[PDB]
């Protein structure tokens, strides 16, 4: 039903046949491919105005000279990848094909990278690519064995975090199907901050370090709140060398009525599965902008498991520590 | 005051040759050329409320917005221009409302709000489901009044947004009127905050009853809430009239424990939702020593830690009563 | 009503600030963002002046208190702002102000340069502010054109009941560091009218005078 | 400091009401009432400023403007509380008498402002003027008062006047003002703009170096002037009338 220029086509084909030595078929195929590409670009333009991917999720650039479309998605993604799609004429079949240019998709098995029938189900193809990329990232995370597998939901990752000393509970992290930023179900301000930190993270080692620090400072915050709800911590003291007892964190607490320069020192040792606390008494001074460990006691190191610490133990320690 | 740039709200007047009447043709809808324009373009906004059953994960339709129709007199409507004008105003207002709802809820994914399609949005609550849909025309339940009320307050909030925009525009010329999604657009935030605040209030009531009322008899609980030119003053008055709805919900609960030896500790717990979704519980426990010597004053964002500290406080009070 | 005091040490050493920072480290609760301050003196260039009319005008610029300038002359104070967010809305609305003002120092040193001329300039940058129990202490090194000048200490508290005890404690703390020549001041410009920043500027002027 | 680009005009009060309606037809905004009080101060002649570099003319003495807003409770007499506070009250402000007299203004004693003569040359289509501005927030001391402050700087009072009118805010930061001016002395109050309203349309530019913005501002002002053709004639005032230096005395009113 397209308004074809019938007479101009007549003269053009007659001239081609007169100058022909084949060429008409090649020109017709090229024009058909160009028209299909142009209408695909027009569909992209129509969808982008009101589509789910309008807010910087998808960007498409079309070149008529090379007759190819480059699509970039997930601009705010630095997980050692950049979401790129190329739509162009296949040399072997002389047909327009869509290729998801990704090495992760390249070595992925039982997963097609090239798709046809773009006009009919471009949205379905985009959704399939989105889900496949999310599944590949999730499978990499599971292979690193940082997040346990959720049986109920295949798109939800479980992260094990101790809410209290004895509690050991999972938190559900989910992947946005549009832009691809990890998010929590009911994030706390610290949880939201570290989710944002995860979002712009770049390396798998960086992600693992981020999660390790998340567990560590979550425990630190829990115990610091426990102390403050009953204790004056110090957020100013930085020692050049960590105290000899796997992540070690030193916390220096005291009370206003204590003797000067005498601090209760807690060395928190966090492992992949277990955490312990070394409670000692030390003397530290500040001289010319430096923190000097004047004295440390090792014969009376209290090595205590994380779970056993409770409020009553805290107050009994407060009474005995003087 | 509307910032909706998609449509200009311009209608051409056409004298109908056949019926000798007057009709209005909008600028945008230039594709439908026929006498079925009225039904083809008649869109509406529907609110559906589903109640989650405690025995199954499925949701049952418990309420729906009542579609009261003023178009029953079709012959009168097709010849009265004023009715067409009112219908077009309603249509454009609903379109703007739906667009604003989309742009507002696009940022509430982290709290259990999702968008199904270009015309549907879904809000989930531990016991309820809300669906807002834009649908074309082509037994009284319990929650039908609820959905009608929801629609009414959504329209009211959109009107308040328009009034705020106009007041800001009149106040100063230099200020570029570019609405901020984080600040200006406040439509689903107040309703969602009220509902979730009620849910958290019920949960904390249950927790306090289980851990204090059931353990320590005689506790007394009190519930409290803590708050030139004619045109500018008129707008200020009209906007201030909606403070009780737009303002952040708050609650305070004072618990007085009956103790002897003229030593009566107080437990004041104030619950707030600073960002309209998160629950913040501030606890002030004053031991029976002095009127200003607050024994403890803490804040909590996790209900589990709230319960743990409540249990610790109960144990400490029991020990004090035992000494 | 908050109270404030200013102590200036003239014979200080470059490392005296660190010495006082460490000597108070036991009671230090927290640390906040750095601050800066400017101190200009303008002179009268007209010779047909009466005997009782002063010749100087001291301009003190506070950077942390929202970019505000204070002009002092003969126990008379004047407070000017230069930020667009400090403008009372009435002046913006009626047309009395174009909305983007300039600092008064530009006015003195550009348009009125035939009446007032600059004579000195004393600056302080990258000071440190420490929160102690019910107290805030700010320290900074003063640099003139030639070089290092001395040490400046400013103390601010909200409760005025025990201000004198805190001043005496800080004086003793300086005493153990053997800084024996220090000039302190906590005076008030007006006994009946109390403006915080004007009184602070007056105390700065009384401390920094030679 | 701003570059203010301005156009001026005047109208007779007879068309006043009509004019107002037309403005609302264009801008889409209603007028807003306002008032102000300006005091002009000049360098003290008792002090000999030999520092004026006579051989080089580095600078010339100038006049300082101090402005303040005054509540309408001082401008409304006992006959006028019944009417609401809107623009129509200006229709009753045709007499040379006014409730605010000399004694009240003397009892009052802000925004400090200095300006220069507009730019020279005959290839300028709008009045371009340079303004340096600052704000006085408060004060203290044994003689905290505007008069004492300006005498401390070296300035003395010269005269004062009161402006009452309406404001229209249009797009692109364009401000249109309709004013009535009352000069005030101990001898009495005299309305200089007798039987008419002074019209002034202006825009402000924050940085004088930006020239694309200045061209846009001039385009907007000339488009506004070409819109009002046939009703009111907006014109560039005389460059020698907007000169406020002490050596030569005249005052555009």
């Amino acid at each position: 039903n397209l308004p074809l220029n019938k007479p101009r086509l007549e003269k053009l084909i007659n001239e081609i046949l007169l100058k022909s030595n084949l060429s008409l078929y090649n020109f017709l195929h090229k024009y058909v491919l160009t028209l299909q590409l142009y209408m695909v670009h027009r569909e992209f333009l129509k969808l982008a105005n009101g589509g789910k991917f309008s807010k910087s999720n998808l960007i498409h650039n079309y070149d008529s000279k090379k007759s190819t479309i480059t699509v970039r998605y997930w601009l705010n993604g630095k997980m050692d990848s950049k979401g790129k799609i190329t739509i162009g004429i296949q040399r072997t079949t002389e047909s327009l094909i869509l290729k998801w240019d990704n090495q992760s998709a390249s070595r992925a098995k039982n997963m097609p990278v090239i798709y046809n029938n773009i006009v009919s189900n471009i949205e379905g193809i985009l959704d399939e690519i989105m889900f496949n990329h999310a599944r590949i990232i999730r499978s990499e995370l599971l292979a690193r064995d940082i997040f346990q597998e959720d049986e109920e939901n295949s798109d939800v990752l479980l992260f094990q975090l101790p809410t209290t000393c004895v509690s050991m509970a999972p938190i559900q992290l989910k992947i946005d199907l549009l832009s691809g930023q990890f998010y929590f179900r009911n994030p706390t301000p610290l949880l939201s901050n570290y989710a944002s930190k995860i979002n712009r993270a770049e390396g798998p080692e960086e992600l693992a370090r981020i999660l390790q620090q998340l567990k560590l400072d979550k425990i630190i915050h829990v115990l610091t709140t426990m102390f403050e709800n009953t204790w004056s911590c110090s957020r100013i003291i930085k020692i050049d060398k960590p105290i000899r007892t796997l992540l070690q964190r030193d916390l220096f607490i005291r009370l206003p009525h204590w003797p000067l320069n005498w601090y209760l020192i807690l060395s928190i040792i966090s492992s992949k599965t277990s955490c312990v606390v070394e409670k000692r008494i030390g003397k530290i001074v500040s001289q010319r902008g430096k923190w000097n460990l004047k004295y440390l006691d090792n014969s009376n190191v209290m090595t205590v498991k994380l779970e056993s610490i409770t409020y009553q133990k805290i107050m009994i320690l407060q009474r005995t520590i003087l | 005051g509307s910032t909706y740039k998609h449509d200009r709200g311009i209608a051409n007047i056409r004298n109908n040759i056949e019926s000798q009447n007057l009709d209005l043709i909008p600028h945008s809808s230039s594709v439908f050329k026929g006498t079925d324009f009225v039904h083809s373009v008649k869109k509406f906004l529907r609110v559906r409320i589903f109640t989650k059953i405690e025995s199954e994960d499925d949701y049952i339709l418990s309420g729906e917005s009542v579609m009261d129709r003023d178009s029953e007199s079709e012959e009168a409507e097709t010849k009265d221009i004023r009715k067409q004008i009112q219908l077009l105003k309603k249509i454009i207002f609903e379109k703007e409302l739906m667009y604003q709802i989309k742009k507002e809820c696009a940022l509430l994914i982290s709290y259990g709000v999702s968008i199904e399609n270009e015309n549907k949005v879904i809000i989930e609550l531990p016991n309820e489901k809300f669906e807002i849909e834009l649908l074309s025309l082509d037994l009284p339940k319990i929650n039908d009044k609820r959905a009608n009320l929801m629609l009414v307050m959504l329209r009211l909030l959109l009107v308040v947004i328009f009034k705020k925009t106009l007041r800001s525009r009149i106040s100063s010329p230099h200020g570029l009127i570019n609405l901020n999604v984080d600040d200006d657009i406040l439509i689903i935030r107040p309703i969602l905050g009220k509902v979730r605040f009620a849910n958290y209030k019920l949960l904390l009531k249950k927790i306090i009853k289980d851990y204090v009322l059931d353990i320590v008899p005689g506790s007394s609980i009190t519930e409290t809430e803590v708050e030139d030119d004619e045109n500018i003053t008129k707008l200020n008055k009209e906007i201030r009239a909606f403070d009780k709805l737009l303002n952040i919900p708050r609650r305070e609960l004072k618990i007085n424990l009956p103790l002897t030896e003229h030593k009566s500790p107080n437990l004041s717990l104030m619950l707030e939702s600073p960002n309209y979704c998160n629950a913040l519980i501030h606890i002030k426990f004053s031991a029976g020593t002095e009127a200003n010597a607050v024994s403890f004053d803490t804040t909590f964002s996790d209900f589990k830690e709230v319960e743990d500290f409540l249990h610790f406080i109960v144990a400490e009070y029991i020990q004090q009563k035992k000494v | 009503m908050g109270k404030s005091a200013v102590i200036f040490v003239e014979r200080a050493t470059p490392a005296t600030l660190t010495e006082l920072k460490d000597a108070l480290s036991n009671s230090i609760l927290s640390v906040r963002d750095p601050w800066s301050i400017d101190f200009r003196t303008y002179r009268c260039s007209i010779k047909n002046l009466p005997a009782d009319v002063s010749k100087l005008m001291y301009s003190i610029t506070f950077h942390h208190h929202g970019r505000q300038t204070v002009l002092i002359k003969d126990n008379s104070a004047m407070v000017t702002t230069a930020a667009a967010a400090d403008i009372p809305p009435a002046l913006v609305f009626n047309g009395s102000s174009t909305g983007v003002p300039e600092s008064i120092d530009t006015i003195l040193s550009s348009k009125l340069s035939n009446i007032w001329m600059q004579r000195q300039l004393i600056k302080g940058d990258a000071g440190e502010t420490l929160i102690l129990d019910g107290l805030t202490v700010r320290l900074v090194n003063l640099f003139s054109s030639t070089g290092f000048k001395g040490l400046l200490i400013e103390l601010q508290a909200d409760e005025a009941g025990e201000f004198e005890t805190k001043i005496a404690g800080i004086e003793g703390h300086l005493a153990e560091i053997r800084a024996k020549e220090y000039k302190t001041s906590s005076d008030s410009l007006g006994p009946d009218t109390s403006n915080e920043i004007c009184d602070l500027a007056y105390q700065y002027v009384r401390a920094l005078e030679l | 400091m701003v570059q203010q680009l301005s156009l001026f005009g005047s109208i007779g009060d007879d068309g006043y009401d009509l004019l107002i309606s037309t403005l609302t037809t264009i801008s889409g905004n209603p007028p807003l009432l306002y008032n102000s009080l300006c005091t002009v101060w000049k360098p003290n002649p008792s002090y000999d400023v030999e520092n004026v570099n006579s051989r080089n003319q580095l600078v010339e003495p100038n006049r300082i403007k101090l402005s303040k807003e005054v509540p309408f409770s001082y401008l409304i007499d006992e006959t006028m509380m019944d009417k609401p506070l809107n623009f129509r009250i200006l229709k009753s402000f045709t007499n040379d008498k006014i409730p605010l007299n000399y004694a009240m203004t003397r009892n009052i004693l802000w925004s400090l402002q200095i300006s220069d003569i507009p730019a020279a040359g005959n290839n300028r289509s709008v009045s371009m003027q340079t303004i340096a501005e600052t704000i006085i927030l408060s004060s203290a001391g044994k003689n905290s008062s505007v008069s004492s402050l300006m005498n401390g700087l070296g300035y003395v009072f010269e005269f004062q006047y009161l402006t009452i009118g309406v404001k229209f805010f249009m797009k692109h930061g364009l401000i249109l003002e309709l004013q009535k001016i009352w000069q005030i002395e101990e001898a009495g109050n005299s309305q200089i703009t007798s039987g008419g309203f002074l019209l002034k349309a202006y825009i402000n530019v924050s940085r004088g170096t930006d020239i694309d913005r200045i061209n846009y501002t001039e385009t907007a002002l000339m488009n506004l002037k070409k819109e009002l053709q046939g009703y009111i004639e907006l014109s560039v005032p005389d460059r020698q009338s907007m000169d406020s230096r002490v050596a030569h005395g005249n005052i555009l009113i």
